[PDB]
């Protein structure tokens, strides 16, 4: 997994050397944003129940034609089941924002994620208009202060540099 | 590896003896339906897309708690690579038809997957459900009765075809148990 | 037409006498104007020996983090002898015999062509660039953990399959009863035994690799060597299919080991 | 693959035993619709409300 | 070219092909009494509409409670789903009439029905009641024997092809008995 | 080029060996494929623009979609070059049949294709849709052989399991 | 052991994938050859017990210095093993024609040929001599069909061009 | 690596244009002569070892200061590994004839192998005899002029080839020189 911690750890023992001094100043700089970026964490954990509806008519009416046959909407499972589709790539950023890196989405949400949608048929041009609808609805006023607004719309902008 | 060409051969080693006439007419037969065995993988590798597509669906749709929290495919690291596990013995099989004999299929992959699959922690009781789901389809489009997609072929009898690919995925069971 | 007429050009090589002139100037006309192109495809395959080096270490670094085949060192400061080790050998393999010269050559545009799997753009940068077959090998022999510091036995008989092709695979490394400057241990007062400490190392935590890091390092190497040495060698593939570290102690290279 | 279904068309020749360039036959596939319409006037020229 | 006929119906995306005047005089030469069949299955098309409203209808005139609430002719969608199905039939065994052979009528369209109505709560007994008003609607419009309506052919006799496609009919029937 | 005879002198070369006659029994195999795989090719040298034409009208028939802003046919000068990328796949599938391996069509159009498709946003769900009509509507008796009608045929669905 | 057809697919997932289209091209060649070559087979069958003790002799006719003692070649027991060596050579020289290559051939007749006939000081031009006292009376009208005549003894000198 | 059916479209390649009637008929009496053309590489195959041994010491009878002290050609392994460099440029030409294309063996061995010879000291006066000398063997083959082997061909005249086998020859010694 990437955090903070453990991408530092990692070049103590493979060069083979011990704790410096210099990792000892990076996991400093994690408690800056520790009572910085875990406000979005449990923010958005009380807030997935109504916004898993509105970012999920999202991609609809963006693409109506799913609901068209023959397609990535071809029937309601996919959506039923698409539902919980995308009640999985922002479960994760419940899980990245609370750890400091990217750890659960480079490992679990896109690794593999290309090849079980080019065989599966599942357009991926549905998830850029399913995520990033959030980007464009996000307010630093109202919701959430502009530091959740610098960090949890980075982590969206990780995806959809992923996801296409 | 070795073909059915080579299977009387197999015999033929320890023999102290030969194979002329004596052998040469259960591969003369092979030969009248030569035509028919290049013909009858044109249509395995026709659908190639979908064979290893519908089988990850059709255990989906019988067994669904595989991708529940406690899953063996729960994320894209594993179930992008549960498509290359189900793929690559559509690939050892198809070997094996145009050899005539699994002596391809049960050396070169099959040699012992319960070394490989039990240090895993794969579930071996619906590898099986994801054997049949193929079998089911390999023998509807050996015959012309898939009720999506026809094929244009001469006429004729193929049940020895038919048969024969059930016979090559029995023994995938047996090397998982 | 240009002009009046169309004379070769002053910049054209090999537009001099060369019959009866002194060895300063046989020199100096011989080599004209070749000289750029010389250096251009000088430093452009010493490049690809630079590039495939780097998209080969992206496996060994997934996500940005590193795994436990890095490893450099394990005592307090145990990467210096490991840097002086790999790079005074480097010279050593540069003033090899004129005949490992082209064995290295040619042998390099041997399995680079059979492991690159049919793409035809790919085997014509082989044959132009012999820096990039050598690192084109080296590369993906250690991305796939396939040549001697992580296939370890299992069973108890493979531990003397193992032995019984290595020493017979340095035959290669002794000419005669001789031995040779290509395989030395180093040459300071600690860097015999500073070779061994590390080599216990590499090859003890390499053993603790995952369930999936075996499993699929037990079949790469199987048909590592089934295209390499076993082309139609059914016998030898008997042992290769079902005993892979047979199939991953023996190197494709004539490496003079 | 669910409603589809062939559909052809039939234009004969004009006389008997003259050849016709006219005459001309479709065969084709076409998915069949769900026919709102005249589902609403079967529905209540026989029973009742139809309205659960 | 019945073959190439096939694959614009089996082949899982819909196409067009069509017959000009010279490639007519190939499906004369091809199919037998082809005069009489491509009269038989003109007979059938150009009056379904009116087909498919008298079966359901009479399914209601023999068995009103289907038109009950908590009924399967009951909520007027349910109602048109019948009446999407009711030529679906009809479309695919007059295509049964045009290939001669009922082998693309059954994977595509029979393979699979009984148990789909099972699952939705359709009543089984009243499928075949169904089906057996279109039965006796075909062989009324192939012989021209019905009484509200006539056709112009030519002058002979068809009841072969009369029963050519009542042995169609009970293959839907007995798919869903 | 992945052609039968580069296979057989390839495992030959690597084995350091001769030709031996157990290649040369495949190259008896081509010379009587090669006539009827040739006529194959030789109609479709005469039979481009039309056929191309007709592909791309089914493309736009089976999703219609794909006329709306930000799809990939919204102007003319795009659905102009969606006539040109899908008269190089059949240009390919042309250059193949010639050759009697899968050499130009895996190697000039099929490698490197997934990750610039995702990449400017094109499904590949509409590039299968039009060579599936291509390769459905041709009657094997009626405009070739019972051979080529078959063997180029099993090009056409080459490219749509290697795209799904 | 490699012959027409399990060499193809040797090199089928050398790259890791399914047979190609020219792939079942190499497998029509050795249809166009299992009749031709299946007569040479069955004429070395019916035939085998009669040149075993021909060219068995023959080589005994050229070498003089077996003879007399100081070999391996005195007593009679040995020239009855020669004659079981005579038809272990014609024993896979016979399998060869039955599956069209030359599988059986490099296996035990090609490869470790060279120890066991040097240190054991049999010399290879004694061998030579009856393998080519074979090759040297085909009669190509007689005893097989023309085709069968010029590929049998291109089985025959195969041993020639390795051991001599 | 390049064969005669790819180089017919890779050069067509920079035309973007296809393949039709024009140069076909060039290819298509390629495949006319492919019976001849595996009627011609079986006459090189089949007499390798004489062939390699032939030149080695007809270099030297010519020449024999190659056998003296201080040779190049001198001692056993010299030979040794002389022998073993004497086929491989022509079991090369044989890939160039059976694939009808000399893009084999001047990209596998003559590449750069001008360059290997100055760094070893390896005459070329004498490198390119040897491989005349083992160029008459090759158009005395494939033509059935040899004075101690007959292959009994069909009745057909072999100057198709004659130029063309001489062709993959002068190639070699010209581009090593
Ligand atoms: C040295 C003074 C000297 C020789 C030694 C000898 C060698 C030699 N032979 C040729 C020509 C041929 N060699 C051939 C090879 C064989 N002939 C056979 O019949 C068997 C199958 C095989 C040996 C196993 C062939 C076919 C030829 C061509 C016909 C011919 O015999 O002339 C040459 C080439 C001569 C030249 O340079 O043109 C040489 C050097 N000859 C010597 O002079
Ligand atoms: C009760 C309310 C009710 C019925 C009972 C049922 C009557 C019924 N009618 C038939 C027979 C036919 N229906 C036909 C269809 C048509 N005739 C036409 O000319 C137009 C084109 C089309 C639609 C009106 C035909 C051709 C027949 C056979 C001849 C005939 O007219 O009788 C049946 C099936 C035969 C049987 O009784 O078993 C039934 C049940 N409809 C009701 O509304
Ligand atoms: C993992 C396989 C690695 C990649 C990729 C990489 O570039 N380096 C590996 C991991 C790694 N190693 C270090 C530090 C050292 N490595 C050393 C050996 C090299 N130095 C040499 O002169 C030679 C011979 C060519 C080699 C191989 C040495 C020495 C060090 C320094 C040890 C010390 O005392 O500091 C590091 C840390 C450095 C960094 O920031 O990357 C990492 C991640
Ligand atoms: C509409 C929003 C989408 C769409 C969604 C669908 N996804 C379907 C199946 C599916 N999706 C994923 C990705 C996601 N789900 C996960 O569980 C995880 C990992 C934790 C990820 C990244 C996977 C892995 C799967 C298959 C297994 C599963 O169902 O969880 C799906 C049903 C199709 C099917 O599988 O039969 C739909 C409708 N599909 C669309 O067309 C748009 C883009
Ligand atoms: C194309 C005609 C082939 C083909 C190409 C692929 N290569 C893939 C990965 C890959 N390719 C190379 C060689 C290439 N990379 C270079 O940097 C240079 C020259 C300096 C060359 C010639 C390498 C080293 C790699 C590994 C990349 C990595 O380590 O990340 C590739 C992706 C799949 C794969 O990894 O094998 C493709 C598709 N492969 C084909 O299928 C056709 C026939
Ligand atoms: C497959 C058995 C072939 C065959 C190949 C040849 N190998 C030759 C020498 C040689 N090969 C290897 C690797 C191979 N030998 C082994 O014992 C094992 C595994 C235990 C393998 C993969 C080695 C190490 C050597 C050196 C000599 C020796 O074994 O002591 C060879 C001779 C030519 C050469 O020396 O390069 C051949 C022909 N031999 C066969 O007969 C089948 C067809
Ligand atoms: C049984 C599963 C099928 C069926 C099989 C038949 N196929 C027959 C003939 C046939 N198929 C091919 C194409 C195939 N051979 C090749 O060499 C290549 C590619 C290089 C391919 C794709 C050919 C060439 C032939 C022979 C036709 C000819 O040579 O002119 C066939 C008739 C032969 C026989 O009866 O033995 C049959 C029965 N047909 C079916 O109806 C079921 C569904
Ligand atoms: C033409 C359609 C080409 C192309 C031509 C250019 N050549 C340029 C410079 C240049 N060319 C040569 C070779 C020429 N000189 C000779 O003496 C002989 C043969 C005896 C040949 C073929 C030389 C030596 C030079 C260097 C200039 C000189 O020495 O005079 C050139 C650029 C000139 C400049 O840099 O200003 C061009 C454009 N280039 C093309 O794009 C197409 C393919
Ligand atoms: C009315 C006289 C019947 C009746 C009919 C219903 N059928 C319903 C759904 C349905 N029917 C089919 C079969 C048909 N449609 C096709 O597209 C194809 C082939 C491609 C065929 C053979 C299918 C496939 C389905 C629906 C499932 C699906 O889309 O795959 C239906 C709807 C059920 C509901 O809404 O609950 C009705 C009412 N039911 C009756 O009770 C009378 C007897
Ligand atoms: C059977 C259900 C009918 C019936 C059929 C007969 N039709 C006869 C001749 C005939 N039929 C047609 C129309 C048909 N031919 C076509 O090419 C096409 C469309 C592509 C269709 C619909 C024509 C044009 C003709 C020839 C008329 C003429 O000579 O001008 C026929 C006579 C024998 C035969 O030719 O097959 C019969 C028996 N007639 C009936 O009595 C029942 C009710
Ligand atoms: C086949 C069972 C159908 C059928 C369909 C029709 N196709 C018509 C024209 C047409 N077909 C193709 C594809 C084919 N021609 C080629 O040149 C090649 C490849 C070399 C293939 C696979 C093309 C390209 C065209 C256009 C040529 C033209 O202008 O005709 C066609 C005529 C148009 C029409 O009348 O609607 C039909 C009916 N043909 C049949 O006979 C059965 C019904
Ligand atoms: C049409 C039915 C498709 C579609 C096509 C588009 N392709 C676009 C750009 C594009 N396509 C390729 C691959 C193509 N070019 C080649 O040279 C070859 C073979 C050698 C192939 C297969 C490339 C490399 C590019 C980018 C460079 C270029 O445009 O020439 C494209 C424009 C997208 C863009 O440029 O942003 C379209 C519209 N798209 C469709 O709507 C259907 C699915
Ligand atoms: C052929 C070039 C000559 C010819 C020579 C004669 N051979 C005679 C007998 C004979 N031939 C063979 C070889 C043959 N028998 C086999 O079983 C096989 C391979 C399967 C072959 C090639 C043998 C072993 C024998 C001895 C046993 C026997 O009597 O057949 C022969 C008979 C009289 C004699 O010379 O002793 C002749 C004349 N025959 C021809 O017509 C052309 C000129
Ligand atoms: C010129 C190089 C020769 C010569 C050659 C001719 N060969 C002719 C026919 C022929 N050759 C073979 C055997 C060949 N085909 C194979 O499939 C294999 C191995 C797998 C080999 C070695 C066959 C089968 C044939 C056809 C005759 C038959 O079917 O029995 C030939 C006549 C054909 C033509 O002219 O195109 C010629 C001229 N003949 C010569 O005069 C020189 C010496």
């Amino acid at each position: 997994m990437k955090s903070v911690i453990t991408t530092v750890v990692s070049a103590a023992d493979a060069a083979g050397r011990f704790p410096s001094n210099s990792d000892l100043e990076s996991i400093q700089g994690n408690i800056q944003r520790s009572a910085a970026r875990l406000e979005a964490a449990e923010k958005l954990a009380g807030n997935h129940e109504a916004v898993v509806k509105e970012a999920g008519d999202a991609c609809f009416a963006k693409y109506a034609y799913l609901k068209n046959p023959g397609e990535a909407g071809e029937n309601q499972e996919k959506i039923n089941k698409c539902y919980r589709d995308v009640d999985h790539y922002m479960r994760l950023v419940n899980y990245c924002l609370v750890v400091g890196g990217t750890g659960p989405l480079d490992e679990w949400g896109i690794a593999g994620a290309r090849e079980v949608y080019r065989t599966l048929n599942l357009p991926t041009s549905a998830y850029v208009a399913s995520i990033a609808y959030t980007r464009d609805r996000l307010c630093v006023p109202r919701d959430m202060s502009a530091q959740a607004g610098v960090e949890f719309s980075a982590y969206l902008d990780y995806l959809i540099n992923a996801l296409s | 590896m070795l073909d059915a060409f080579s299977r009387v051969v197999v015999n033929s080693d320890a023999k102290a003896a030969y194979v002329g006439g004596s052998d040469l007419q259960a591969l003369k037969s092979f030969i009248a339906d030569g035509n028919k065995r290049l013909d009858a993988v044109n249509s395995i590798v026709s659908n190639a897309s979908c064979m290893v597509s519908d089988a990850v669906s059709g255990m989906i749709c019988e067994n669904p708690g595989l991708i529940s929290p406690g899953g063996n495919c729960y994320t894209n690291r594993r179930m992008a690579a549960c498509l290359r596990d189900g793929e690559i013995i559509l690939r050892y099989v198809s070997y094996a038809l145009l050899a005539g004999d699994a002596s391809v299929l049960e050396d070169r992959c099959l040699n012992g997957l319960k070394e490989t699959y039990i240090a895993l922690g794969v579930p071996t009781n619906s590898s099986i459900r994801a054997v049949s789901i193929m079998k089911a389809q390999a023998v509807a489009f050996i015959t012309n009765t898939a009720t999506e997609r026809k094929m244009s072929f001469a006429a004729g009898d193929c049940t020895s075809l038919a048969s024969e690919v059930a016979s090559y995925f029995d023994r995938v069971g047996a090397a998982i148990s | 037409l240009t002009g009046y007429d169309s004379k070769s050009s002053p910049n054209f090589p090999n537009r001099a006498a060369t019959r009866e002139r002194r060895t300063v100037s046989f020199n100096a006309r011989v080599a004209r104007n070749k000289s750029q192109a010389k250096k251009i495809l000088e430093k452009a395959d010493e490049f690809f020996a630079r590039s495939v080096t780097m998209q080969y270490k992206a496996f060994a670094c997934p996500n940005g983090v590193y795994d436990i085949q890095c490893t450099e060192g394990t005592v307090k400061g145990a990467a210096y002898e490991k840097r002086a080790m790999a790079v005074s050998a480097a010279f050593r393999a540069k003033q090899a015999s004129p005949a490992a010269k082209a064995r290295a050559l040619f042998e390099n545009r041997r399995h680079a062509i059979i492991a690159s799997h049919e793409c035809q753009h790919e085997e014509d940068l082989f044959v132009r660039f012999p820096k990039l077959s050598a690192a084109y090998m080296m590369g993906k022999t250690e991305a796939m953990r396939t040549c001697s510091r992580y296939v370890v036995p299992d069973s108890l008989e493979e531990e003397y399959m193992a032995a019984s092709v290595d020493r017979q695979m340095k035959e290669r490394a002794c000419p005669g009863g001789v031995y040779a400057s290509s395989c030395v241990e180093g040459n300071a007062k600690g860097q015999a035994e500073q070779a061994r400490v590390a080599a216990l190392a590499t090859a003890f935590r390499s053993a603790q690799k995952s369930a999936s890091k075996t499993t699929a390092e037990r079949y790469s190497s199987a048909a590592y060597g089934r295209d390499h040495f076993a082309h139609g060698c059914s016998y030898e593939e008997s042992v290769f299919n079902t005993y892979p570290a047979t199939a991953a102690a023996m190197r494709s290279k004539s490496y003079n080991y | 693959i669910r409603n589809k279904a062939p559909a052809m068309e039939f234009r004969r020749p004009s006389f008997a035993n003259t050849e016709d360039p006219s005459a001309y036959f479709m065969l084709q596939k076409e998915t069949v619709p769900l026919r709102m319409a005249l589902a609403e006037k079967l529905l209540t020229k026989l029973g009742r409300k139809g309205d659960g």
